[PDB]
């Protein structure tokens, strides 16, 4: 039968270990699970499998653009802030807004600035002007885990455009991840 | 009977008058999460007694193996443990050619020499224990060019010998674990010495285990052109180590009577 | 959207005490989802965290 | 002969109390031999009992 513990009478100091799926009942109540869709939208793989805006850059010349990639404190991706460590594939969505040219894109977790001077070794997929690509950067991280908060939690992204004439433009960036491994959930964030 | 009996009566009475809809009340009685118990925890030479314990906690689906499966440190897991038994340089000295037979080249206080400086692998632990019981493995090294010749006596002298050293006849020291090592023939001597004393344990930071010495069997015959600076080095390893008596940091404690 | 409901904690029996015990105590209210909890559509953000 | 060792009892957490309880208590230290205790040679006496 039902114990008084499952009826509401408990002790907060007896909750450890963390993660106790204890059932709560009353005479007219029972945990009822109802699913409205064929799958879950709470699973890390599904939720995060959907991109979210990151930042935009306007380029008037080929100069290279390197930006630290970090988890959002803004979109649905904020749900990541509930975790401390991450590891796994990283989907980067880049849009090249230009009239005539090409955009070199590359990703590295390496903090050294110089390693990115010769962009070709790193990757540098090519998005023709007016096209958008989605490259999935692997976990080539020199650190087993990525503190999820760091201003560079995610590796740096490189964008250099091979323009042809006076043409200029702007590069919008969106980020998403493939199968994410989060660990050791930390306390919920505050609001600004 | 009572006060334990109530969940059943209420649960039952509710049960008896139940109609088509069912009972209109359920009652369950049991013991509180915070029961009258006592917990005891023991770590190395420690015991924590608590009479008001609480449910221990821990992270989600935790792994306490504590072993890095990637081996970011490619060392034997027991490296830190065995570290203090590691081979180390106990002494170095330059034999002077003029020295007569039977002269003492160099000596090392045993066993406190393994904690000779704070830079000794064993110095760390040796501090937190007053008693010691260990075995030794010495390797006295002496290098000399082929042109030169000579011989040194590497011998282990227990406290008994060290005490009455002058009363003993040199040339008979070959009765003790030694290595008459003829230069120009051997560059190193090996000596395996077990725990030797008249007491089960020796005070840490003491010379009671005796001391290893190096004498002049036959003085160095160094030709004219040949070099004249021969160095004698004493290396030591602990075949087996054992620190028992706990004590304050490096405080002289008397294990003896 | 719409509130979850009205939450009220009324006094039933005055907190009793004695010479060496407090005449008033502190209380904490926590909240969590049930074992049948579910979330469905991800939407935009209404606030910015830090 | 040589002492058995240094015996020290330090305070870890101040003895708490209330209006009707003592602010300090009495303590007693007893001593006995373990189940592996043994004595060996009988010797002369160093003191005289009564």
């Amino acid at each position: 039968t039902m114990s008084p513990n499952e009826l509401g009478l408990t002790s907060a100091q007896d909750d450890g270990p963390l993660g106790q799926e204890k059932p709560n009942y009353f005479l007219n109540f029972r945990s009822m699970n109802v699913d409205i869709f064929t799958v879950s939208h709470t699973k890390v793989d599904n939720l995060f499998g959907r991109a979210w805006f990151f930042m935009e850059h306007t380029f008037t010349n080929e100069g290279q653009w390197r930006v630290p990639l970090e988890f959002p404190k803004q979109g649905h991706g904020s749900l990541s802030l509930l975790f401390a460590y991450f590891t796994g594939e990283l989907n980067i969505h880049v849009l090249f807004l230009s009239e005539r040219g090409f955009l070199r894109v590359a990703h590295t977790y390496d903090t050294s600035n110089d390693r990115v001077n010769f962009l070709s070794s790193n990757g540098v997929i090519t998005v023709p002007a007016g096209e958008q690509m989605t490259l999935s950067a692997p976990y080539y991280s020199n650190k087993p885990l990525r503190t999820v908060r760091d201003n560079n939690s995610l590796g740096y992204l490189m964008c250099k455009p091979f323009l042809t004439g006076t043409s200029t433009g702007k590069i919008e960036v969106y980020l998403s991840l493939r199968c994410p491994n989060f660990f050791f959930p930390l306390p919920a964030p505050k609001v600004t | 009977v009572g006060n334990e009996i109530g969940g059943n009566l209420l649960t039952k009475v509710a049960d008896d008058a139940s109609n088509i809809l069912g009972p209109n009340c359920f009652a369950t009685t049991a013991e509180p999460e915070n029961k009258n118990v006592v917990q005891a925890t023991t770590t190395v030479n420690t015991t924590n007694l608590t009479q008001h314990p609480s449910a221990p906690t821990m992270p989600f689906s935790p792994d306490f193996s504590n072993v890095d499966n990637f081996h970011s440190m490619a060392y034997d897991i027991t490296t830190g443990d065995k570290n203090p038994s590691k081979l180390v340089r106990l002494e170095t000295h330059e034999w002077t050619p003029s020295w007569a037979r039977g002269y003492q080249i160099t000596h090392v206080e045993l066993p406190k020499v393994f904690w000779d400086h704070q830079d000794k692998p064993a110095y760390g632990q040796s501090r937190y224990f007053a008693a010691v019981r260990c075995g030794f493995h010495f390797q006295v090294q002496v290098n000399v060019n082929q042109g030169t010749a000579g011989s040194a006596l590497v011998v282990y002298e227990p406290k008994p010998v060290v005490t009455y050293d002058s009363k003993l006849e040199f040339g008979a020291f070959t009765n003790l674990p030694h290595v008459l090592m003829n230069l120009a023939e051997t560059t190193q001597a090996d000596l395996c010495i077990p725990y030797v004393a008249d007491t089960n344990y020796v005070k840490t930071d003491s010379s009671d285990l005796g001391q290893l010495k190096v004498y002049v069997w036959t003085p160095l015959s160094i030709p004219t052109g040949s070099a004249n600076q021969v160095d004698v080095t004493i290396l030591g390893s602990l075949l087996q180590l054992d620190f028992q008596n706990p004590r304050v940091f490096a405080q002289d404690v008397n294990i003896y009577d | 959207g719409h509130p979850i409901g009205l939450f009220q904690i009324e006094v039933l029996n005055r907190l009793t005490y004695n010479s060496s015990s407090p005449s008033e105590v502190y209380c904490i209210v926590q909240g969590k989802m049930g074992q049948d909890a579910r979330f469905f559509c991800p939407t935009g953000s209404v606030v910015t965290f830090q």
